């Protein structure tokens, strides 16, 4: 079973920083791209970062281009992303997923396989 | 982004179909069209990939098609069960990875 | 992590490896060895010239405009990268080595012209 | 459609089996022949030099910053691709290679320093 | 203005001179005299390889995306390019050259993996 | 005397789709770019599309990019446009025409030649 | 796109001008201009290019120039046949390769 | 001591065009980049141009763009600036400054050192 | 472009801050903030490049600093002479190369 938890933080204030990670386990960690999607406590589902499985090449939401960084750790199987300036708008839960690239010599994915059960990021 | 409509609804043993309306560089480009399930207060699962495939895991009542700019999904057998909000999404290029369209809440009557 | 050292490993594994070969093609009595050396001198160049042709000049993994036939091959990817070794994959396709060459400098020679035309 | 059989047509017909040329560049008694093959190598790979300090390193067409002079000829485009053959050209134009030659290496020279300061 | 010319002025003016040199590698008794010509292009040869592995082939002058260790050198621009000749810099970090292209070669290869996905 | 004639189609649906085509004669098909230029019934000239006399180059109008298509056959001397989901706005005389590029080592061109007489496109 | 009068008139034998005023990426940088002669009911004819020619076929009854971003179609000894569309055109780049103005319809007096 | 010395134009009409020119001396002319800084009667400062000190790169702000040619002649010791179309937004004092780029093998700029005293130009 | 305060003052011997307040692809991407000072009359002068280094030739009064997008200049032992208008710029890119503020009228009181 492929499980994916999501460890980061809460609420901050306005214009501040908070940062999320997750964890994963049941399968080789370094063989998949990842990605966060957020979903709006009202809202649909809304991609916002995705990450190369070897963490070399990093894709953005315009909306968030400048202020989010996504990052991976391969040795320790951990999803991360840094998020400032922290808007009002960026209240979310925000879900780690596996899934949406793959690298060339692999059959492609363009599709979330796995998903975390999200964190909430409040920004008030 | 993409268009499906709220409140697709039937009786148990009814088939429904959850239409996806995009633009000519998305859907109408690239055969990527994704459905994913989302219960109240669960992540997504998913459904369909790829327009018409689904994951080991899932039911075959589950079959997903497309024509021109539209996407749909299909469910058969529908049970009491199904009752979720079904996204589209969509790969639309390399510089807007992903799109989805707004949940649509299927009530099984 | 030496010279042919991933031979027994899979293509996708052996393609990490090709500095490694790379590097490893370069460097009356005495004559035979000489004409070793001019040998595979003239070796050398001539897989330089050919990637030239082909616009791989400069560089060990090339991507082209030219598609597969699957009648060279109908194999998918996790069959092909994630087995079949470089040794066991060079037998299969041997037969087609040269068909897929000629339409690598064909390819080529149309984009040239494609790019001059649009420079003007 | 082999080896030089373009040599007899027009510039603009010949300059499309530039790979055809291309390829046949390459491949006490013996040693002549030792010397033969050691100066076929040495002057090819003088032109391969000289192509990579002129910028066009890896390519038969290779379009350039350094404008004609009527003063090496002033025929039109009709008069050159469509009649003159390449024997032709390099007859009428042989006394001026030295300072095109001359004007590509400057011209190269000064667009590798200021792309390196664009970088910066 | 010929070969060697600027061997004692600073680095900064030498880099002016690269063709210079760069065209001055390039052209039993007499089996030493091939000895010595089949050397000289392998030498040549080894040199040119190095460059398309760390990805500057066809070019003189060569950015990179490897940083510099002031453990290597820990002088200014000013103290570089301003004074210390080519020879005086090559006697200061020879130490380190084996170090820099093991960097360079690591470099390249990640780069044309990046490459090759973002066109899949 | 060179001869261009349009042999396309009529009256279409409004999101539907119309072939057009052109038969060439009386000059070296091959030795020419060509391109399709548009009248509104209303109208000046409008240019559409321009096509390399190799075939391999296409060039589009903004309004019309990811729904045209120009092509061509040098062996049928033969100019053809594919249009798809056919606005109102798409109402117009369709005219072929010799013209609008060289290929480097000929004399540039940068105007149009000959014309052929335009085929009536209609969208209801 | 190019701005060029309509109702451009005069009687028989007198000189018409018939101008076209772009913008400077578009007629201020290339000499390429051209203008063609639509009589209603047919396709138009090329009468002038690269701003000056004229092509083998027309009369030298026509002439054209320019300066700065205005280009202009001269015609001299005006005929009765003369009426039409004139119209103007430009290169304007490799982003937008033709632009043209609005039909001037001469009238001959 | 550095001294940079315009000696340029004054007014002109609207549409028109007016060129600048600064002699410099008491540096090496060669070793430095070059720029023009604009300051309207009532404002501020803006830059308009940025000229390399081989003279071979050039960069402008885009209102400019299209309009304004910044050239050197590093024999002469001369900067200058051709003005074309001459706005009325274009009346401003223009200002000869040495600074805003380094060429690579230098330590960086990125900040103006040396300034001229300023033409005044006038468009009426 | 850059937002500096206009009219900040202050008496001989008290300290003044001028602030200049930019964007993220701007004063928070690149270390390249300078300030220049000028005297009504006269071209401005460099008294602070680099965020926080003085050019030979000025005082050690005059100092500056940064944190996120806002730079801003330190005038310690205020004299009457250094009554200025106060502007900063900063480096913003190879798009746009330089910004500047509106100028800050520093009063000696
Ligand atoms: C793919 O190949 C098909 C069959 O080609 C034939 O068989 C292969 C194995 C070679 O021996 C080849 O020389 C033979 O002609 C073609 O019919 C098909 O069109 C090819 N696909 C392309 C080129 O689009
Ligand atoms: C890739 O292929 C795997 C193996 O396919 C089977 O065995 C090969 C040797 C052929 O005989 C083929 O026709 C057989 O179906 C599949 O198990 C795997 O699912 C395939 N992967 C994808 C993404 O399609
Ligand atoms: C073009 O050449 C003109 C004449 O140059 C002279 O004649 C040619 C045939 C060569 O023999 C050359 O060495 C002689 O100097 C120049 O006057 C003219 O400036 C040149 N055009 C350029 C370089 O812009
Ligand atoms: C290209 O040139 C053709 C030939 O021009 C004439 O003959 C040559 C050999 C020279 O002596 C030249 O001075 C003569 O005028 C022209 O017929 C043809 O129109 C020209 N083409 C273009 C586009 O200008
Ligand atoms: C820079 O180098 C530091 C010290 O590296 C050691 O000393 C140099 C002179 C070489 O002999 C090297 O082999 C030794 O390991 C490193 O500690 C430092 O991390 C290096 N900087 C990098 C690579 O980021
Ligand atoms: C560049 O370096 C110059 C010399 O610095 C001094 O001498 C060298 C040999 C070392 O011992 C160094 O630690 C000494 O400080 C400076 O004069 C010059 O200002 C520096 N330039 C810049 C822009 O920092
Ligand atoms: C040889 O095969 C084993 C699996 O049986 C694998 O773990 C090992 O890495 C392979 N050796 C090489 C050089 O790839
Ligand atoms: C070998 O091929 C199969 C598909 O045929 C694939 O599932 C597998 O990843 C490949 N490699 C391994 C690890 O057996
Ligand atoms: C390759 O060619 C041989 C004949 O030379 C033939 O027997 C074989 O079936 C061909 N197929 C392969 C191995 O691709
Ligand atoms: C030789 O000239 C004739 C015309 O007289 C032409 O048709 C033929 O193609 C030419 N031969 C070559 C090799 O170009
Ligand atoms: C030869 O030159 C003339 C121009 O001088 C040109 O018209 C013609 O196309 C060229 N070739 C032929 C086909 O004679
Ligand atoms: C080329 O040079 C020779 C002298 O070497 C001269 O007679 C001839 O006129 C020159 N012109 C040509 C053929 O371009
Ligand atoms: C040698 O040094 C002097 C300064 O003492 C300098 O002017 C000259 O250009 C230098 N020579 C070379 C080849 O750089
Ligand atoms: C030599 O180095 C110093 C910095 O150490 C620098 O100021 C100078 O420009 C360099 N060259 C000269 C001209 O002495
Ligand atoms: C270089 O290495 C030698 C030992 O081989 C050592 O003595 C010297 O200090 C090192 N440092 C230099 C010159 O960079």
């Amino acid at each position: 079973e492929v499980q994916l938890v999501e460890t980061g933080g809460g609420l901050v204030q306005p214009g501040g920083s908070l940062k999320l990670s997750c964890r994963a386990s049941g399968y080789t960690f370094s063989s998949f791209a990842m990605s966060w999607v957020r979903q709006a406590p009202g809202k649909g589902l809304e991609w916002v970062s995705l990450i190369n499985d070897r963490g070399g090449l990093t894709f953005y939401v315009d909306s968030v281009k400048g202020r989010f960084t996504i990052s991976r750790d391969n040795s320790k199987n951990t999803l991360s992303l840094q998020m400032h300036s922290l808007r009002d708008g960026d209240t979310a839960v925000y879900y780690c997923a596996t899934g949406g690239m793959s690298s060339a010599l692999q059959s492609s994915k363009y599709y979330f396989d796995f998903w975390g059960q999200g964190a909430l990021v409040t920004v008030s | 982004a993409l268009t499906q409509p709220p409140s697709v609804s039937g009786s148990p043993g009814q088939s429904v179909t959850i239409s996806c309306t995009g633009t000519s560089s998305d859907i109408g480009s690239y055969n990527y069209v994704s459905w994913y399930q989302q219960h109240p207060g669960k992540a997504p699962k998913l459904m369909i990939y790829d327009v018409t495939q689904r994951p080991s895991g899932v039911s075959d009542r589950f079959s997903g098609s497309k024509s021109g700019n539209t996407a749909s999904l299909t469910i058969s057998g529908l049970q009491a069960d199904d009752e979720a909000d079904y996204y589209c999404s969509a790969y639309a290029g390399r510089q807007t990875f992903y799109i989805f369209g707004g949940g649509t809440r299927l009530t099984v009557l | 992590l030496g010279f042919l050292g991933a031979a027994g490993s899979t293509m996708g594994a052996a393609s990490m490896t090709l500095t490694v070969q790379a590097r490893n093609l370069l460097s009356h009595w005495g004559i035979k060895q000489l004409q070793a050396r001019v040998l595979a001198v003239e070796h050398y160049l001539r897989d330089q010239q050919l990637l030239g042709i082909w616009g791989c000049s400069g560089k060990l993994i090339c991507c082209t405009n030219v598609p597969w036939n699957s009648s060279w091959s109908n194999r998918n990817l996790s069959e092909i990268w994630d087995n079949m070794t470089w040794l066991q994959w060079d037998k299969e396709i041997s037969n087609y080595t040269q068909i897929i060459y000629g339409l690598l400098e064909e390819s080529q020679n149309q984009q040239e012209k494609n790019e001059q035309d649009l420079l003007a």
